[PDB]
């Protein structure tokens, strides 16, 4: 029933006793479910070091990964190249899910087409798709660029883009100077970040390879950067407003900043501001390359390095105090501008926080996961607040990274109760927060489900989560914020702290009871 | 707009295409005369996607992982392949169910053989076993395993089919092989039918030779209701204050139990034809259980509907139908009076799957709103024959519709609402235009039945007439 | 007793049995308290609308207010202009706690003198006080300004601060041509933003009223800007910002966004930034002067209008997307800058955001309370999101604003369920919120208390405090936030949509009884 | 630094200030030498603060609402005057108490009169007594009300303690009108004072004729510890342990009837000395209990004061005093073994109000800290007694430091960690010293007792020993 001044939806209509005694019918006739003190049980069993055990000794099953496939990189860092449609040769289900994925994130729409190979493809493979496909998108869509890459299915049968490609300017399907960049990207290595490096790469290779021999080193006094695969607009952002407060002639190549953030004022703008043509192709006369994750631009490094001559700097992503503080001396060196006023005072802003909010910091327990250099710059952050990140967790790490961070661990007696684990799952971190419990997750919305599992074993064991990373789909506009460099530093102190502040006051908001500790000021 | 309109409106709109395209997208582009019976007249559908023009469709995986056996609550669904399919598709359909998630149910999980190079080159089987076997480890409550094909598996010639005998035979467990492979059919549509058939060989007879357990003469199940936001159990609750009784739930809140007792059952009601018209067939060619057609969206066919399900039983049913109807009356109808004044008038578009473009028209019609344009990513030409007469004279149908012609097509014809998905969501809105999710709802329901009604009806309002809406252009432009 | 690798604070320290066996017994043996029955019965009875009914008949009686004191206000504004100290004449320990309020709500110093009255000043007035108070302040701390405004002692023996002054000139003890501006700012009177409004007045008389005859109006070109009582420095940073990308030459008149946020770089910097003496003798040649918060300048508004002569347009708080929007209209027309497309695509992307969020705000039902200007603000933007502000109170709210307040919500069906309440209180607030319960508080810290009561009464009747407005004292660096023009509205909306997900995730992630609805995508 | 480095650092500092503030101020600032036992031979304290030169000080106000009564859990504390006073020391002091706060306990609660003008002029007796019934509508459970007046109250002629004798006996109630107005005195002291008296006049004598309290030999009272964080409750513990009865706690978690039956105890055991001598003078002068000074902070302090105060009991309680020393022995040891290593020769400066900045120096030392540096707010020359023996020689003592001495003080000094209030911390936090808040203990504690010096150890070091103390400059200057 519903009363239509205040009509309920799900939740929570479904708990109106005329539901609740239907569903225990349900149950009771047909579902033979294991009775509760079984699965109370089990589930207790499934909180234990001995079911711990077992869990990370799994070789064959994956539960709950934290990471994505190789083309949905692919498609984000073409989505940065200006009026650039991404381009996914091979299975058509794929990319309603990369579209899918990146629209929760976002909140945008989400452009990309597929060729739409099917079942018939595997005698002769997707040559002709590709003929169509190229011509139907340019004549439809209308970009100035298809940046091409590949689903699983594609790889399999061995479809090669750069002949298919070639055979389609050849017969007459795109104009032989259209730009059609591509890569191959195999779900079935790495992860989505390998995806976002072999896209580039080939991006990169498209517009310089041919043309290196006029190109001057420093001739065009800027200096690229890469940003690898990054799903916060505030990223971009602070990178372009850091630099331009230096005075530092850049070029951002793959900038979807705009496309990512178009107004709702009456149009849908397919295409809107990214890297152009001229930045691509002009990118070999500058002064150097600096790549903000390189943990995932490995390709993209040896192609700057090997072909643009370009002596790429051993940095870490500018995440935390002393990252950032390097990346502007090395900016500062390579482009002999100083660090201005204003991001000095800024750096002294984001200290002054640190100093204001160090005693709620200091010793919390932290888990964690997502992409390596984020990872790793989240890591080295809570190192310098004085933050003990004790489960560090990398899906799609590898171990020479697994060794870079140890060896961070290892410059502060804050890591010393600190493990970093590559290869594992989301369900492996589940058990490593009921047997070694931190204080919160720091983690993307998979997490949501960790922590409903830490609750149902008690209040005391709830391990509450922070939501930072991606995919974000249960809270709304936190697309828009910002990790990187001072202002990303001062955003994730504030978080942190807010958060620990948050659960005091719940833990503490009980009259008589709990509630003497429950100060106005903290 | 006139027929004449709608059709300048698609010849103008199919210009931009090139020769084939252009003639083959002609054929899926349709102006309504619901005085046709036989769609195949007039419509083409359930082909293949053109390369390169942004189709909506998924896959053959979304269509039996997503849809059919994802829902099976105690269950364990494999993603069997690289990691990709199974991520996009965790949790993202609201399928709901009870049960404890980890332990004994496992819907919003997303476990994975997460093919690597090794996977592709020498086979997933060996694999495919020991995953099994660490499933059986560290959750013992499963009562059953699928196995969810993505796109390497066929194309590499794995055998899981022989896994799944010899694991299930060795466990003495349920696996279920299914070859959902995204390469197959053309969009969803074949998933369905697949996993329809996976369910047939593998599950549905279990308990063929099986007399305990007690049947009544009210005895039914619901057919393709995927319970999304609850709406299985809004419809579920009516059919039992009728005084059936709904031994299964095919697939929303589904048990494995419930869907092998399902061949006990006296009547299988079927809302969604489209992804389990096969299984219906097949149970009344093998058990005699005759099945129907119905619809929960909104009072009018709710009633309609209740009527007719009453009619094959006895008049002890037909009397607590009418009882029912009278209890619920004055609820719709305050839902109506409060509402259909907000919406009356008010003209929608929508573009869904292969079931809601036509069976929530009654709905809006019930809020005084009319349905002028309608159209389905994946349907068949049985579906299009239902549609013809459920639209009005001289609207526009669309079967697979490209992002560029539902983008031209709402652009001319200037829609109050359109009722769509994620993917068309965020476009639509950024043109000034109200914008609800027919798949998701958008993250509320039920919308089945008379409850789902009323938030229906709270959904249409609060989005079409928000003042958001009137805000869109700079004061000074 | 402490275990040393986990030492515990008074929460959980004091939840050990044998303290609470401690406290057990101190309550058995000495305290003589009311059984818990009657405790508990008396709690319920707080809880009725027969309780409320006599609460709302108070005269004589405030229960925590939510305002302060005319001098607060007088220091704050005196902190915006450059090398000012804010000078009180009369009783020290109000400059002790004046300090203390905003040390804790900026985390930052705050330096404020007194000239340290005492009993023996009632006899004779505190003229010597003044004089040897102004020779030390000035020797000491080296301001290049003193602002004097006045503590409640000295405004009940009458002393004349213009005559003080003048005196303390005339025999030496601070140079003739030293600015020393004042304002009384009577405690008794208004509240803290009535002391900001006579402090800025006085600065203004001080800078302008001789000097008027050489003065022509718009011959600088620019636009004045009065801020009014503001704590957050994302205020003070919009206004400045948004005016920048127009092209618009502006001056903000009592600016301490620099001296409220100086970086920790190793030394303390008593003075920073500032409005210039130079800004305020200048101020007479402006186009026109735009009061940010009119409802608590209006003694301002009389001295600019009557004596410089500038035609002082309506204009509401730039809160929300209309009040935005005829902020930058009016300060087009004014200066003949068009608005910039920076700011119409700003415009656009909140639009956006309200679009993506608008389910989840809809019907959301708000209890607020804050000073004036910023409720009002808040209000409109409620309208304006969907949401429905049903308690609207403002303690130092007058009459005329009710009636505006009132205006606005018959504007629109949103405002249909709401009240307006002046000269109440938040034991007043605490009655609604019981008696006819909305989602959400939007509120200050003192707000807290208010959340923990309706919890008391049960989980179900539990109303969140979502944390907007002064003081905020139990979470750090929210002063840094923003709530005007589009960027605040962005950042409102973002927090007010996420405290809805929040709270509806906690009602949904118990294991198989509410999570069905624990959804991943929201 | 020697004598003469400090002297010269003093006459330095001075150089700055007019000739009377000069002459004044010298005479308030001292090296220490602990030889000395009069302290009026080398500093001057508790005089009026010099105009315009920024104390840190309070007024009497706070001293007597602030500190001594506000903490008083079941009586309602009217702040009498102007709404501003109230406001800002709304549960700015961290007293800490059991109870149901707007129903039998009020501490954290704002209760004022708000006077408005014509309350100035017209007098605000006729408000206070209407105040009075409107409290006792809304809060029937308060057990007792006091009037805490601000500045206007004497200024302008009301007669609070008529409203309070005439509405006490109306309604057979503790009515307290306490005449704390801050223009009285020179700071927080005379507040103390005032307050302490008017417990006496309107509390104190109530059970005077009553003898039905089951008094035992054991019975004490816990004298002016104000619970900040929980201190007094980790104070108690101890003594109760110790086999004594702590029958009261002036003011920290105090009920009225704790207060009223403290003169029936059998020793006064006094933490703060400065705000409660006066009433342990008066007890002992009246009823005949002795009382003494004990310290609490840091293990050699809290071990010595056992000792003393059981050493005043039989032989049953010296021999508990010697289980309780065992039994907390290994306790403070770890602590002494973790924490002592990470502060061993580190060099603090503390500034507080009339007791921590001599009480909480054997708590540094037990850690291998030096207090380098000691002055009050509003201590008197009894309280400048009882330092000059607990610092080391040619230490620095500063009484109602100005904020510019401090500064400069610092500058030179260069201590490793300040411990101060909150009108201080940020400065130095800026200077990149270490703050430690040692009213408010920065949001945690307790640092009474045995758990308390663990929780002052762990503070201690997390913000000495902090990592962001190194990053304060850019690399680049
Ligand atoms: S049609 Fe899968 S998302 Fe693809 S590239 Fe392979 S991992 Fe990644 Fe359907 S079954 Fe899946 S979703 Fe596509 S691959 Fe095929
Ligand atoms: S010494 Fe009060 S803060 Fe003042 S101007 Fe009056 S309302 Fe405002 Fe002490 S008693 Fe209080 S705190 Fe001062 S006024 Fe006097
Ligand atoms: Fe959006
Ligand atoms: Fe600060």
């Amino acid at each position: 029933s519903q009363q239509v001044d205040k009509i309920k939806a799900s939740y929570p209509l479904f708990l109106d006793q005329d539901y609740k005694d239907m569903l225990a019918k349900k149950r009771d006739g047909f579902e033979e479910k294991y009775p509760q003190d079984k699965i109370d049980e089990v589930f207790q069993w499934t909180t234990t070091k001995e079911y711990q055990e077992l869990n990370f000794q799994r070789e064959a099953l994956t539960v709950n990964p934290a990471k994505a496939c190789q083309p949905l990189g692919a498609v984000l860092c073409a989505l940065g190249f200006e009026k650039t449609m991404p381009y996914v040769h091979g299975s058509q289900g794929c990319v309603a899910y990369f579209r899918s994925y990146f629209n929760r994130h976002f909140r945008e729409p989400v452009s990309c087409v597929s060729d739409s190979m099917t079942e018939d493809a595997a005698v002769f493979g997707g040559q002709q798709n590709m003929k169509d496909g190229l011509q139907n998108c340019k004549a439809t869509y209308k970009p100035d660029m298809i940046a091409v890459s590949t689903t699983c299915m594609a790889e399999v049968i061995g479809d090669d883009l750069n002949a298919f490609i070639n055979n389609s300017k050849k017969e007459g399907f795109i104009p032989d100077e259209f730009p059609v960049p591509f890569a191959h990207t195999p779900s079935f290595v790495g992860s989505h970040v390998t995806g976002w490096d072999n896209m580039f790469e080939g991006i990169a290779r498209y517009f310089t390879l041919k043309s290196m021999d006029d190109k001057v080193v420093g001739s065009n006094k800027k200096i690229n950067i890469v940003p690898g695969f990054e799903t916060y607009l505030g990223n971009f952002r602070v990178i372009k407003r850091m630099l331009s407060e230096m005075g530092v002639g850049y070029s951002l190549l793959s900038d979807p900043e705009e496309v990512l953030d178009t107004p709702a004022d009456g149009q849908f703008r397919m295409y809107a501001g990214g890297t152009t043509q001229e930045e691509m192709k002009d990118a070999p006369n500058a002064l150097n390359t600096v790549l903000l994750q390189p943990w995932h631009l490995e390709k993209t490094k040896k192609f700057v390095e090997g072909t643009w001559k370009h002596e790429v700097p051993k940095l870490n992503i500018p995440m935390g105090l002393d990252w950032t503080d390097e990346f502007l001396m090395k900016v500062s060196e390579i482009s002999g501008q100083p660090i201005p006023a204003s991001l000095t005072k800024e750096r002294g802003r984001l200290v002054d926080m640190m100093t204001d909010s160090h005693t709620w910091l200091h010793g919390k327990r932290f888990a964690l996961w997502g992409d390596p250099d984020f990872v790793m710059g989240l890591v080295k952050f809570l190192l310098e607040l004085g933050c003990e990140p004790v489960h560090i967790l990398c899906h799609n790490g590898n171990k020479r990274w697994k060794k870079a961070v140890d060896a961070i661990l290892a410059a502060s007696p804050y890591g010393k109760n600190a493990t970093v684990y590559i290869g594992k799952d989301l369900w492996h971190l589940r058990s490593l927060v009921f047997t070694d419990k931190p204080d919160f997750m720091i983690g993307n919305s998979y997490g949501k489900f960790i922590q409903r599992d830490t609750l149902h074993k008690g209040k005391e064991f709830e391990v509450p989560l922070i939501r930072i990373g991606f995919p974000i789909f249960d809270r709304h506009h936190l697309h828009r914020s910002t990790t990187l460099g001072y202002e990303g530093a001062m955003q994730i102190l504030t978080t942190l702290v807010n958060s620990i502040l948050e659960r005091l006051d719940e833990e503490t908001r009980g009259m008589q009871a709990t509630d003497y500790n429950h100060d106005l000021v903290r | 707009m006139s027929r004449e309109e709608v059709e300048s409106l698609i010849q103008e709109v199919l210009e931009v295409y090139p020769e084939k395209a252009r003639k083959d997208r002609n054929k899926h582009l349709a102006v309504n005369d619901p005085a046709v019976t036989q769609s195949k007249k007039c419509i083409i559908s359930n082909k293949k996607s053109q390369p390169g023009l942004m189709t909506i469709r998924g896959c053959a995986y979304a269509g039996s992982k997503g849809v059919v056996w994802g829902p099976i609550k105690d269950m364990i669904h494999i993603s069997h392949g690289p990691v990709g399919c199974g991520q996009y598709s965790r949790a993202g359909r609201r399928n709901y169910y009870i049960g404890t998630t980890g332990v004994n149910a496992f819907v919003t999980m997303n476990f994975t053989s997460d093919f690597q190079e090794k996977d592709i080159v020498f086979g997933g089987d060996k694999k495919l076993a020991k995953l099994i076997d660490e499933v059986e480890t560290l959750f013992p409550l499963n009562k059953g395993i699928s196995v969810q094909s993505e796109c390497p598996i066929g194309l590499i010639g794995d055998d899981i089919e022989s896994v799944s005998k010899v694991k299930g035979a060795e466990l003495s467990k349920t696996i279920v092989p299914v070859r959902c492979e995204g390469f197959r059919g053309v969009s969803q549509s074949l998933g369905h039918h697949i996993a329809n058939d996976a369910v047939r060989d593998w599950v549905l007879g279990k308990r063929d030779e099986d007399t305990t357990f007690a049947s009544t003469p009210y005895d039914v199940a619901i057919i393709g209701d995927y319970n999304i936001g609850g709406d299985a159990w809004s419809s579920r609750i009516l059919l039992e204050e009728m005084g059936l009784r709904c031994v299964a739930q095919w697939s929303g809140d589904g048990s494995i139990s419930e869907i092998e007792l399902t061949p006990k059952v006296k009547l299988n009601l079927v809302h969604c034809y489209r992804s389990m018209n096969y299984i219906s067939r097949h149970m009344e060619e093998k058990y005699g259980i005759p099945w129907m057609e119905y619809n929960f969206f909104g009072p009018t066919k709710t009633i309609e509907s209740l009527r007719a399900i009453a009619a094959k039983f006895d008049e002890s049913i037909q009397k607590k139908c009418e009882e029912v109807i009278a209890k619920y009356k004055p609820e719709w109808e305050a839902v109506v009076a409060k509402y259909r004044p907000r919406l009356e008038g008010k003209r929608v578009m929508l573009y869904i799957g292969g079931l809601r473009p036509r069976h929530v028209i009654g709905a809006y019609e019930d809020l005084g709103m009319e349905v002028v344009g309608t159209g389905y990513e994946f349907a068949h030409n049985d579906d299009y024959d239902r549609t013809m007469k459920e639209m009005g004279d001289s609207t526009l149908l669309y079967d697979d519709v490209t992002g560029y012609e539902f983008e031209e097509f709402v652009k001319r014809i200037k829609p109050d609402l359109i009722g769509s998905g994620i993917k068309e969501k965020f476009i639509f809105q950024k043109m000034g235009i109200p914008f609800r999710q027919m798949h998701s709802w958008d993250y509320s329901g039920p919308y089945h039945g008379f409850d789902g009604f009323a938030i229906f009806a709270r959904d249409m309002d609060m989005t079409l007439n928000n003042p958001c809406w009137k805000k869109l252009q700079a004061p000074w432009e």
